[PDB]
RNA sequence: ACCAUAGUAGGCCUAAAAGCAGCCAUCAAUUGAGAAAGCGUUAAAGCUCAACAAAUUCACCAACAUAAUCCCAAAAACUAAU
């Protein structure tokens, strides 16, 4: 092959790189949720749905994240991100009120998460909220 | 995920009035009474006049050499005129409006009597030369795609270019002869008169060093 | 090299995938520092359509090509050795690579013609009836030109016309 | 069908095979799109 | 069958056009519907020309979503003027202050739209203000006196262009 | 999951997808499952759930398709890959109800 | 460093280190420390 | 309807506030300069929707020769 | 492959101009999607493009019918050729 040609950080990448950190220190509660494709209108319904217990949504690319999270204490989530997802953002977290929601719509899965320091699969959550 | 690239910005172009290309006449104002002889000289051979960029950013360029006349202008104008948004480009003549007188005989005639009579009238234009320059506000690439059409209805060989294309492909002509893996180019064996081979050459042809042929322009001659 | 199983079972079916043993790539090749697995193994401008142990390695076992990405060859060798693979069927070599389909084997039909280093497809092509004289001639193309860079012993170039 | 020697695509629909040691253009959508290449 | 988006004015619902080619060609009674509607709408007395979201079932029934009017009556209002710029950005139509666009604003927050959305005021203000640039109303920081030394010397000025406007239009419509 | 639409879901009863998401194997099943819950062929019918079974210690991935024919459909994504596993539903859920 | 692995559902026995060692401090205490822990545990929650 | 306002009307067809009462945010807002592209902070998020958006607007300049 | 929700039928002229006869601005919500690059409508509605996310072998241009008694050497891709 020819010499290396190292590629260079954007001011995307880097405020990607910030806003994520943030995220890991912020929120208590961090699901992750494969996304999965709805209508705008139920997507909708279910942000406000998730308003109304004040818990919000983020999504960021796997191009980003995946370097992010394996540098990160958190690395242990690499395998969750592989496909499509949605991260679940909770501060001050109430994990039965989230499931809530989530149980209303059987095709979209909660599949890991770290609650305060706790990395759990879905039957931690359920046992988390049974709490 | 795709990172942006930073677009390209046109602070710096003018727009000027009348952006649209000037109708051109189809005989001279003072039409030429006395008749001329033909050159065929001045469609032969490398282009000196208009081989460079003035004002705008794009051109078209003859590979070939040729004879425009009114109807190509009016094809041009016509095709150009309606394909540019008027605000965002101009457009240039490079070329001169039809001078050259060219007669003709009636069909049927026999051969003597004197000469024929004016038909029309012809610009010479040789390979090498910029037909019309397009400025604007513009990429290359819109300008590129309904420029090839004019290009491809003139009568000589013809493509679309910026000064980017041109310089490159300059650079690219000239890099090709220093380049050259053998011993023998065109030049090298006709200045010496080598094989007594100016015998077969036109005197011309020193110049032209293998490159042109008639009115026929080959790039990859070196 | 994974095969996939399907299964009939009183109103249900069960399909899955299944892995078997891939051979590895010979031990200890001449030119390591080779990016391109013909020309780590000085293969370049050396295999023609008649090298059928090199040819058989890249295809499938019904006897189209595998892809590149899987492969890894340079661009140019993929050509090449698809080209050589078209024209290895076509010249009755991997008899064996064919699609197995117990009907058609029954109804015969005129002898296979011998041929080999056939470039186009015999389906595809017009018999040419005008010939034509020295000066303009209409020539019949054999082999194909992606390997005109073959090593040649004699030193004359292949001839791909006539 | 119409012979031609240019191909084009006329619409997004139109795609693009070699058959018969020659081009072609089908359409499935319009088939007025046809094309063979001479 | 679908969805219909009707503006529609206060008081105003008639069994013609536009209601007359769009409800009637999904199937739908017209009077049933001016009568709903203008039930729920002779209760705002403002006035106020309002988009309306209209679900027209598979049966030919219906259901019906009322939304905050348009932002474009809440700003010819708060300017006081009466049609928009003919050319936006190179003339001005009327002048508003903060307080305009920040009452549009908090009247707006309760649209189906910017419901759902959590957004505080700020970026509904954005969204006004920006609606306000292409309608031709000019904001400003604090204007009040201002305001009516404008208003005083703007007003004789739009007057001065809308006749001139007219005139130029008697004159154009006269020559073609 | 444009060519599920296409094909007119309506015939399905019940689609449930059980994987375990810290496997490294479980790729292709995930595919499959946001091919299905997608909203053209989540809306062809309504007359059919689609569960996502979600276990941590399962270890096995596997997707289970009942339909009206009488017929289970049961393929166990573990080395297909997610469109084998979609043309093979396709085929098989589509020529047969 | 790195976080936990998350033990699941079909088998986890596994209790955490620091639950036990805390029983474990708990259990050496004599039980005049015993009603100083049950004090000052009292007070702050 | 049609309504008239002048600092006794603007005031008198409106509840308007005191200047203590309303929010920081409403002083802050750019009112006529629509932001530029060399103006904002690479390191900001909305540069980069900026550039998102000029470049949405160049692939909409180079489409215009689309045949179908 | 994938996906499409927000002020909003943006302001005007017109019987109607709802992204898309024309003229002027081209702002603004959401991680993300142009006051819209193509189709479409009487005005819509409706299909796609660019946008997120998902991923990633390579991809700029290049192709062009024919004549009159009967086609017109035969043939042939390697044993070493300045
Ligand atoms: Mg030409
Ligand atoms: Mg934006
Ligand atoms: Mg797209
Ligand atoms: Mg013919
Ligand atoms: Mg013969
Ligand atoms: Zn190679
Ligand atoms: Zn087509």
């Amino acid at each position: 092959p020819p010499p290396t040609p190292p590629q260079e950080e954007t001011g995307l990448v880097r405020l990607l790189r910030r806003e994520i950190a943030a995220v890991f220190r912020d929120n208590r509660m961090i699901a992750v949720c494969q996304h999965v494709a709805l209508s705008a209108e139920d997507k909708l319904l279910l942000r406000h749905q998730l308003r109304k217990h004040k818990i919000l949504m983020k999504i960021f690319p796997n191009q980003v994240l995946k370097p992010f999270l394996e540098e990160s204490k958190y690395q242990n989530l690499l395998p969750l991100f592989v496909g499509h997802n949605l991260l679940l953002v909770s501060e001050e977290p109430k994990v039965k009120e989230m499931v809530r929601i989530l149980k209303g719509i059987p095709f979209l899965p909660l599949l890991g998460g770290c609650i305060d320091d706790t990395i759990l699969s879905r039957q931690g959550f359920i046992n988390y909220s049974k709490l | 995920f795709k990172t942006l690239l930073p677009v390209p910005t046109f602070e710096d172009v003018a727009i000027p009035e009348k952006p649209k290309l000037r109708f051109v006449e189809r005989v001279p104002l003072v039409p030429k009474v006395r008749r001329e002889r033909k050159n065929l000289s001045d469609i032969r051979g490398p282009s000196t006049e208009a081989t460079e960029f003035t004002e705008g950013r794009f051109a078209i360029l003859a590979l070939g050499g040729g004879y425009l006349h009114w109807g190509h202008f009016e094809m041009m104008r016509l095709t150009i005129n309606r394909s540019m948004d008027p605000k965002n480009m101009f457009a240039l003549w490079r070329v001169p409006a039809p001078f050259k007188p060219i007669t003709r005989k009636g069909m049927g005639q026999r051969m003597g009597g004197g000469k024929g009579a004016i038909d029309h009238y012809v610009t010479p234009v040789k390979a090498g030369r910029l037909i019309v320059e397009m400025g604007g506000r513009c990429e290359f690439k819109e300008v590129q795609g309904f420029l090839d059409l004019v290009a491809h209805k003139l009568p000589f060989p013809a493509k679309a270019v910026s000064r980017e294309t041109l310089e490159k492909m300059r650079k690219d002509q000239e890099e090709r002869e220093r380049n050259n893996q053998n011993p023998w180019t065109f030049e090298r064996i006709a200045t010496a008169n080598m094989l007594g081979i100016r015998k077969v050459l036109s005197p011309y042809d020193l110049t032209h060093k293998g490159r042109y042929w008639g009115k026929f322009y080959t790039p990859e001659r070196v | 090299f994974r095969e996939v199983v399907e299964i009939l079972d009183g109103k249900t079916t069960i399909i899955e995938g299944r892995i078997t043993e891939t051979p590895q790539e010979s031990p200890n090749p001449p030119n390591p520092t080779g990016q391109c697995p013909i020309c780590r193994w000085n293969l370049k401008h050396k295999y023609n359509y008649e090298d059928v142990l090199l040819l058989s390695q890249f295809i499938r076992p019904h006897g189209g090509m595998l892809p590149r990405r899987i492969t890894g060859l340079c661009q140019e060798e993929h050509l090449k050795i698809e080209e050589c693979v078209k024209m290895a069927h076509r010249a009755g070599l991997l008899p064996n690579h064919r699609p197995k389909l117990p009907e058609g084997f029954v109804p015969k039909s005129k002898p296979r013609l011998n041929r080999y280093l056939t470039r186009w497809s015999p389906r595809s092509v017009k018999p040419i009836y005008n010939k034509g004289h020295r000066w303009n001639k209409v020539r019949m193309p054999v082999g194909s030109p992606l390997l005109k860079d073959n090593v040649s012993y004699s030193g004359r170039p292949l001839l791909l016309y006539h | 069908f119409k012979t031609k020697g240019v191909l084009k695509k006329r619409c997004r629909d139109c795609y693009l095979v070699k058959r018969r040691g020659r081009w072609f253009i089908y359409c499935k959508t319009n088939p007025k799109h046809k094309q063979r290449q001479m | 069958s679908g969805m219909i988006r009707a503006i529609v004015r206060a008081g105003q619902a008639r069994p013609g056009p536009p209601l007359g080619p769009i409800l009637g060609q999904r199937g739908v009674s017209i009077n049933q519907f001016c009568k709903e509607f203008n039930e729920k709408t002779k209760d705002i007395k403002e006035g106020i020309p309002l988009p309306t979201k209209i679900f027209v079932k598979p049966d030919r029934t219906f259901e019906i979503k009322i939304g905050q009017p348009t932002v474009s009556y809440f700003l010819k209002a708060a300017a006081g003027i009466e049609k928009g710029a003919r050319h936006t950005g190179k003339e001005v139509a009327g002048l508003v202050t903060l307080k305009h666009v920040y009452e549009i604003a908090r009247v707006k927050a309760q649209d189906d739209a910017f419901a759902l959305q959590d957004v505080p005021l700020s970026s509904v203000v954005r969204s006004i203000i920006g609606s306000a640039r292409s309608l031709g109303i000019r904001v400003v920081k604090d204007l009040s006196s201002e305001e009516l030394a404008a208003f005083q010397k703007e007003r004789a000025l739009f007057l001065a262009a809308q006749r001139e406007a007219d005139l130029a239009a008697q004159a154009e419509a006269a020559k073609k | 999951a444009a060519a599920l639409a296409r094909l007119g879901l309506r015939a399905v009863k019940q689609v449930r997808v059980q994987f375990c998401p810290f496997e490294k194997n479980v790729e292709s099943t995930r595919t499959f499952l946001q091919a299905v819950s997608s909203e053209k062929v989540r809306c062809t019918n309504l007359n059919c759930s689609v569960i996502a079974d979600v276990r941590h210690d399962g270890s096995e991935p596997c997707v289970d398709v009942l339909f009206g024919d009488g017929h289970r459909l049961i393929m166990r994504g573990a080395h297909l890959t997610a469109q084998e596993m979609l043309t093979a539903f396709a085929s098989h859920i589509q020529a047969r109800g | 460093e790195a976080l936990a692995g998350a033990p699941l559902d079909n088998a986890p026995k596994e209790y955490p280190p620091k639950i036990q060692q805390l029983v474990q401090d708990i259990a050496s205490l004599t039980l005049l420390e015993i009603s100083d822990l049950n004090e000052l545990l009292k007070k702050t929650l | 309807h049609a309504m008239g306002v002048n600092i006794y009307k603007e005031g008198q067809d409106v509840v308007l506030k005191p200047d203590s009462e309303y929010p920081e945010w409403l002083f802050e807002m750019n009112v006529g300069p629509p932001k530029k592209l060399e103006e904002l902070d690479p390191e900001t998020r909305e540069y980069w929707r900026l550039l998102r958006k000029h470049n949405i607007w160049r692939h909409n300049r180079l489409s215009k020769n689309r045949k179908f």
